[PDB]
């Protein structure tokens, strides 16, 4: 029967305001509490604050200092505003549902993924790792990038076999970074050749190079 | 102030029970109700428990609650299990006029056997060391279930900054990898005889090391 | 469904000035009245509020013959024990709820209202008996409790005891040990007629369709 619908601007910067709405079908606001919770990427769940039955505020007193929730009754409708975001804001934010204060959270909105950076197109830079092991593992790092994706072939394409990249980090300072490793039957020179191969479409920038012991 | 505290991961067999706790701290849990929230992972929550003992219409038999005064406790029991019960499982109270989460714990089923961490470890990079640069390395792969955590020990010191770590992921084999990365200068990298990544996995621990 | 009218008097119930020692525990009976659960189970002031065989989901439309509300003061560390299947001091000795108990603990922290410098010692509990209370059981006896083997005169001495402690309320007590008010709402049915019910919601009065 009921359903909660959410939407608004996901991509934003450091230091603009947040604004998420969500709508309500099949019910209404006054008999219920309604909440903003949030989650960040990969890690558990926030609650920021409520309104009541008859539409009185309640807030996270962490997040009280930046925040304001409201509804419009003539629409079932109520949003989250979030003023002057940083980094740390990026999670997916959800509406709630409770039926009476100290209840369970009943409905869930289908939630909206706020991403929270500055940057701007960076291509790649490569830096090679020497070899390890008896059986030669040997890699190389993909440093500073934005935005995903990137690839990270060896020997201009003619070694796709015992190859890993891991998947890349995303930093605190908004770019990307990433291995590549590929294991070989142990030689110093017996591969095909001995190169680290990146192409990155979002810029073009495309770096080849070799990877040898020091 | 009140906060409530879960184990990070929980895995056993299929056909087997497991039991999620749940404890309470800087107050009393059994004061207010309980409920729990299971998580399949890129959608909202659904409640499983939704007071103490109490399980929604809908939900499997297989799930029940408790909650214990003396230990300052709650659990949720999955008994039974199934490949479908692998999730995230939150619990949530009220307390002085907040409604306060745990941490969560990610349940596996455990459909393969356990292995540990294959583990790698690399220098920093000489091209980054020509301007005033330096990435140490970590990657972690091959490990069952997904559940790794990762620290840093240079020659003898936890290092604990500019260490950006990947949460565990999917693998070709089916089995899971991870990476994390320390950052220095080249002087920094120089002050210290050796550096050693430590990875923690379900109990058993891998160590490795490099040096200038 | 006619207008919302004698609610129950569940106000001189939460806000009395004066509470009970818990050895001496007072019971109010409420019949024939509007019960709106609401004003209790969404308010935020109670530190516990907690229901045992019904939701507060499902009070506001279930009808019973008689409630009644008991109430006391006791320790905030105390309130643990008023539960069902409990033990300890309150428990044992106080105030004992059934296995099989339906109703509502709730309570809240009173060293406003009931604290003072120097201590509060106005306020009681048994320490001591022969025997555990039978549920929903009062005990307001003071002979004096033959503790050891010895046959005791009917006066206090070494193993015989006055059988009620107070509780030594100061304002600066850490939370556990501060003075908490507690009311228990007990509901029942009998084959009487139910008096007791939750309140009748009403639509608009719409004509001519
Ligand atoms: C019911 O309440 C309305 C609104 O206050 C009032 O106008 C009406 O007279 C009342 N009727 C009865 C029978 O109490
Ligand atoms: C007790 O008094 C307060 C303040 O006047 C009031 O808000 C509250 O509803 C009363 N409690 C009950 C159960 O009536």
């Amino acid at each position: 029967q009921v359903q909660l619908q959410q939407w608004g601007a996901g991509l934003l910067k450091p230091s603009e305001t947040l604004s998420l709405t969500c709508a309500v079908y099949g019910g209404s606001f006054s008999g219920y509490y309604w909440s903003w919770i949030r989650q960040p990427p990969g890690k558990g769940l926030e609650w920021i604050g409520e309104i009541n039955h008859s539409g009185s505020t309640n807030y996270n007193p962490s997040l009280k200092s930046r925040v304001t929730i409201s509804v419009d009754t003539s629409k079932n409708q109520f949003s989250l505003k979030l003023s002057s975001v940083t980094a740390a804001d990026t999670a997916v934010y959800y509406c709630a549902r409770r039926w009476w204060l100290r209840g369970a959270f009943d409905i869930w909105g289908q939630g909206t993924t706020v991403t929270v950076s500055s940057a701007s197109t960076k291509g790649p830079s490569v830096f090679p790792l020497a070899p390890s092991g008896g059986t030669a593992a040997l890699g190389c790092l993909v440093k500073d990038y934005f935005p995903e994706p990137v690839t990270v072939s060896w020997n201009s394409g003619a070694l796709t076999s015992g190859v890993h990249t891991f998947p890349a980090v995303l930093q605190s300072s908004g770019l990307y970074s990433l291995s590549s490793v590929v294991t070989v039957p142990s030689s110093s020179l017996g591969t095909q050749t001995y190169i680290c191969n990146v192409n990155h479409k979002p810029s073009n920038t495309k770096v080849d190079k070799r990877v040898e012991p020091k | 102030n009140f906060m409530l505290t879960q184990p990070h991961s929980v895995s056993a067999s299929p056909g087997k029970t497991v039991t999620i706790p749940c404890t309470g701290s800087s107050g009393n849990i059994a004061s207010n109700y309980v409920q729990w929230y299971q998580q399949r992972p890129g959608s909202a929550p659904t409640t499983v428990i939704y007071e103490d003992n109490q399980r929604p219409s809908g939900v499997p038999d297989r799930f029940s609650g408790s909650i214990d005064s003396s230990s300052n406790s709650a659990s949720l029991t999955i008994s039974g299990l199934k490949t479908e019960d692998e999730a995230d499982y939150y619990c949530q109270s009220y307390d002085n006029n907040i409604q306060v989460f745990g941490g969560g714990t990610k349940l596996t089923v455990l459909g393969q056997p356990k292995a540990a961490p294959s583990v790698t470890l690399f220098p920093p990079s000489s091209e980054e060391l020509q301007a005033n640069k330096a990435t140490l390395v970590c990657l972690i792969s091959d490990f069952y279930p997904g559940a790794v955590t990762v620290a840093w020990k240079a020659d003898s010191s936890p290092v604990k900054a500019g260490v950006e770590t990947t949460t565990p992921s999917k693998q070709s084999n089916n089995k899971y990898a991870a990476s994390s990365y320390l950052s220095l200068t080249p002087e920094q990298w120089k002050s210290h005889r050796s550096y050693s990544c430590q990875v923690t996995h379900e109990g058993s621990t891998v160590e490795k090391t490099v040096a200038p | 469904f006619p207008n919302i009218t004698n609610l129950c008097p569940f106000g001189e119930v939460f806000n009395a000035t004066r509470f009970a020692s818990v050895y001496a525990w007072n019971r109010k009976r409420i019949s024939n009245c509007v019960a709106d659960y609401s004003v209790l189970y969404n308010s935020a002031s109670f530190s516990t509020f907690k229901c045992y065989g019904v939701s507060p989901t499902k009070l506001n439309d279930l009808c019973f013959t008689n409630v009644y509300a008991d109430s006391f003061v006791i320790r905030g560390d105390e309130v643990r024990q008023i539960a069902p299947g409990q033990t300890g001091k309150i428990a044992d000795y106080n105030y004992k709820l059934p296995d099989d108990f339906t109703g509502c603990v709730i309570a809240w922290n009173s060293n406003n209202l009931d604290s003072k410098v120097g201590g509060n010692y106005n306020y009681l509990y048994r320490l001591f008996r022969k025997s555990n209370l039978k549920p929903f059981e009062r005990d307001i006896s003071t002979e004096i409790y033959q503790a050891g083997s010895t046959p005791c005169n009917g006066v206090e001495g070494f193993n015989c005891y006055f059988p009620l402690q107070s509780y030594g309320f100061q304002p600066t007590n850490g939370v556990g040990y501060q003075p908490y008010r507690v009311v228990v709402l007990s509901f029942e049915l009998l084959h009487a007629p139910a008096t007791v019910c939750g309140p009748k919601k009403s639509t608009n009065l719409v004509k001519n369709k």
